[PDB]
């Protein structure tokens, strides 16, 4: 039979059968029960929204996220979402598909431990996988080798490899991701009188912040450039009408990621720590890892990123060796569609941690040879 | 009026006065039972030492 | 010369010259036109009564609040509102004397750039300053650490502060303020009879929350004992006799601090929003934040807020720290006495906007280094 | 007046809630400084035993 | 007069007038700058806490060694340190007191050529000497051959010694120290839900690791053995609350020195370059330095490492040889002790490098007769 290509993610639920171009199913994954009271009776109302449906009755739930950073904080909400994608989203009984799910790298052990044991005794599938969430965005592009910077919605992670053997000494993971940039987006808005508040309108901050923001190329001209002239000023209409004019809020908001001082984080950016990924490893493979940066995740979507990097690690890197990143269109599901390759290898056939290996070992086999 | 506000105001003075009272004394209670806790652990071993000195 | 601390606030416009202990002249911040016909002739009314006069002739007028939530929404009833601070209240001529006015975190620019404006401009002063609404409450205190919540009629807003660095990426500002609760007492008031509808009657139901309505230390228990005994009915004389009785209304007023649900907002009550300040500050400096929180602004005057506020705190933060509330007898006025206190200093002195430096930059000053 | 004999108490008060402040402030220092003596007594003893642990 | 002993060390500074039993005054080597903005005026706010005083206020600080792996990297902050430990920790001034630092083996000669530049053209001293930080132990152990294993925080080496005659052909220096531990823990206590990022929070895993960590004496039965029981999970109390528990984070992370494959270094454990170092010696004199193994350094004071030690070197040695570690109880202030005693020695009176002499040759004098 064939194979369930799930991605939790943080953000996007991406899933589809294996062996296909693109996931079949995308859709936030949020649990918003309702609020308010309810006077009309046999409404049908039900107790929890959970998908795409909650993206459209927002006005009167309270979403939340059921995924923070990469870990899973509310299992029992994450139990729903699985469910709802398996049933309505696919309408493919899970007793009868393996499932190749993804994790973040340097994740608690409880949390992977956990996923196993739901997937085997509530949904009971047959067999079930999981996956690093950077070596599938390396399949994707076909290579073999290069340093892949993950970028997603949760967390930021860097794995580097080399001719198939990965480095576990330098994987850098950084926190700072999509949802810190749309909670800093939302705390600079009030500069100009908009205050978003509620948990729905994170969503229109959201949709601004995908629409209208764009990483600059030289931050300083930029900011000098958008305090003398108007060229910049791009509006956009709210769900209501009155529509509002982000000014160099546009540039600001995603420069967080090479400067996480603006949102107090300590760390260096996403230019430098893939240069310090680099570093720590050996001497000998540094130029192919120059040669192969490969962006990837959700978040490395904005207009004119795949230039500003390259700036900087040029700036960081010895002169002599040639920076290349390779930003393909199709970035935001790449994690995906290496999943769905893997899956549909003939080798990976006999790597799926069989039921019967389950039930010998307990939910701790994850940890061993089957990894 | 400001008959009122003196009314209210004496009143209202009583409150705080007679809760804290309780809070005091039991702070001092409990403040005794711990010293009297490590007065119990300090003399054992500092006698356990006497018996060790110069072993 | 002597420095002119005014504090517009909203609510009541607290003002006095730097260096004294509470300040000179403190009044409502309304301004009312009249809204009838009126016959007798040759009376001298007036076409609008500011500050105190309104709260007089407020059975005739129609007052309106030139300030609606730390922004300011009608410039020229605020530049009343100062012409008339200056001119009767102090009786000094604003072309002699430094000026330090007050404001929210997190407010919008323009109020800000205009507020230096007009008082350039208009009552053209030697040079002002615009200090932020907690750091002057921690002054007063006369701590340098502390985490401040400064809940006052406008506007809630918790900022923390440690060995004087401020730490901006923990500020918690949220819009439940003691207006809000005036008219939900006003809404639930109904609830017996008593129906206030006209905005001179809010002032009424003002007065009912600050003399009658208290914070319960446990609500359910409070909601019970109100639901069988009369021990709570306390009684209050309307300005035309008709008293009225009180009932469960007195502690589920100020309850709405604590459950912003009441009045359908999403967000925490200050209980939670404080400790959501705390975890994100570093690890390091969560102890003396806990040991020295700081309770300013009108708001926080209702008795029994500092035993109810520490209980909540102690059940969210760990069992081993201690948690301690400061709450000074001088609330009300906290700000101005921090303000007088910073304006009196002498390493202040050269921090002033002079009035040369605003004349070669613009009104956009006050965002560059003289803060 | 009537003012006086209830005002004699407003101001009664005043003392009142300052000696149990800050005694109240003195004695939760003193007992948390107590118990984070006796948690390093504790802690001493039991890390000194296994420290130890045999050599 | 009396002689300066002071170590520069990496990790902390250890200094005091020689002839005495333990250093004067002893606090880490860290330089913090701060960080956030600071609202406060006339706080009296420095620019740059160094040594004990920003282990304190390291809440809103960005800690950063100014020696890395023996060698010096900044020299203007380390210039601080010694200004700081001159004037400050210990009060005498440096232009009338001889000075004595020590420096790691086979590290740069520039570093050596500045550290001796500065210290004759800065603090003006009166005649500072350079010694390698493995005989000072040897010193302080009063034995007169011996091989020293001297694992520091910031480097590891082994100096082997025969009656006096160092060995230059076999000193073994390997860059795996305190530090690299430090952030191993760190990145393994990852796998069971805590996160430490902030270079302040690199303080609470050090001292994690020095209350909690010990060396296993047979690693995979107390592999085994932690993975069925509980009896080794000991709890610790963060600066703010919230205990954790570390399972078989305990042994694991010392374990590094005895397999530098964890944090992916290639080389062999400090169980075997100490045979190593041995067997490039002669044939003749590795009986003696087989029974006379010393420990010195911070690192070598884990619990139960004196015996591990013992029984590798004894599996690896041949089985006749008495293999004996000698671990003093003062390890840590072993070569600071043993620079005491060199110092306060009459026949080493004459070895200073007199500032006339450096006058005449340069910097470059340390390289010379006078090492
Ligand atoms: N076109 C876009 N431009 C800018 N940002 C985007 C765009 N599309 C998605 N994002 C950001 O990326 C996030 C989705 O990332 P995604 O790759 O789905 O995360 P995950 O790894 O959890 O699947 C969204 O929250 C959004 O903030
Ligand atoms: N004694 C009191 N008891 C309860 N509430 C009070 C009391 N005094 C003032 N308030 C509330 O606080 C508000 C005044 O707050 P204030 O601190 O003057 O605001 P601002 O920060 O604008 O100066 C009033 O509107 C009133 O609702
Ligand atoms: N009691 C201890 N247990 C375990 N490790 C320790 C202990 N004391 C110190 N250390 C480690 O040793 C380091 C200090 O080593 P030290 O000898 O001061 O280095 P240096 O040679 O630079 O002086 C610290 O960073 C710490 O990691
Ligand atoms: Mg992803
Ligand atoms: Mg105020
Ligand atoms: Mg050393």
């Amino acid at each position: 039979t064939t194979a369930l290509v799930c991605d939790n993610g943080s953000g996007l639920v991406k899933a589809g059968f294996a062996g296909d171009d693109a996931p079949r199913a995308v859709f936030p994954s949020i649990v918003g029960r309702p609020r308010h009271q309810g006077v009309m009776v046999g409404m049908g109302q039900k107790d929890s929204y959970v998908g795409d449906e909650a993206q459209s009755k927002r006005g009167i739930l309270t979403l939340k996220y059921p995924i923070e950073h990469g870990i899973i904080t509310n299992w029992d909400d994450m139990e729903k979402i699985w469910h709802h994608t398996f049933y309505n989203e696919l309408r493919v009984a899970p007793e009868e598909h393996p499932t190749l799910l993804t994790e973040a790298p340097l994740n608690p052990k409880a949390n992977r431990e956990k996923m196993t044991q739901i997937m085997f005794e509530t949904f009971n599938v047959p067999a079930m996988y999981v996956a690093i969430q950077a070596v599938l965005s390396l399949y994707a592009s076909g290579r073999t080798t290069g340093i892949v910077l993950d970028s997603g919605d949760g967390v930021t992670h860097n794995v580097p490899i080399y001719e198939g053997y990965a480095l576990p000494h330098a994987i850098m993971r950084l926190d700072l991701a999509g949802r810190d940039l749309t909670d800093y987006l939302m705390k600079i808005l009030t500069e100009r009188g908009y205050s978003f508040v509620t948990t729905a309108e994170r969503e229109i901050v959201r949709d601004i912040k995908e629409k209208l923001c764009y990483v600059a190329l030289d931050f300083e001209n930029e900011m000098a450039t958008a305090a003398s002239s108007s060229s910049l000023e791009k509006s956009y209409e709210l769900p209501d009408g009155q529509v509002i004019t982000i000014g160099n809020e546009r540039f600001r908001c995603p420069e967080t990621l090479f400067q996480p001082s603006f949102i107090g984080m300590e760390s260096a950016g996403i230019h430098e720590t893939t240069y310090n990924s680099i570093m720590k490893c050996d001497i000998d493979i540094r130029k192919d890892l120059y040669a192969n940066n490969v962006l990837s995740g959700g978040t490395t979507m904005y207009p004119g990123i795949a230039d500003r990097m390259q700036k900087e690690i040029t700036a960081l890197a010895p002169s002599t060796m040639k920076i290349k990143i390779i930003a393909p269109p199709e970035r935001k599901y790449s994690v995906w569609i290496g999943g769905s390759i893997l899956a549909s290898l003939s080798t990976f056939q006999q790597m799926w941690i069989s039921k019967q290996e389950y039930d010998e070992a307990g939910p701790s086999i994850v940890h061993r040879k089957c990894f | 009026d400001k008959l009122k506000e003196a009314e209210t105001r004496a009143e209202f003075a009583e409150r705080s006065v007679t809760k804290l009272e309780k809070s005091i004394d039991d702070l001092e209670d409990e403040l005794y039972a711990q010293k009297l806790k490590y007065k119990a652990i300090s003399e054992e071993l500092d006698h356990a030492l006497n018996d060790m000195t110069s072993i």
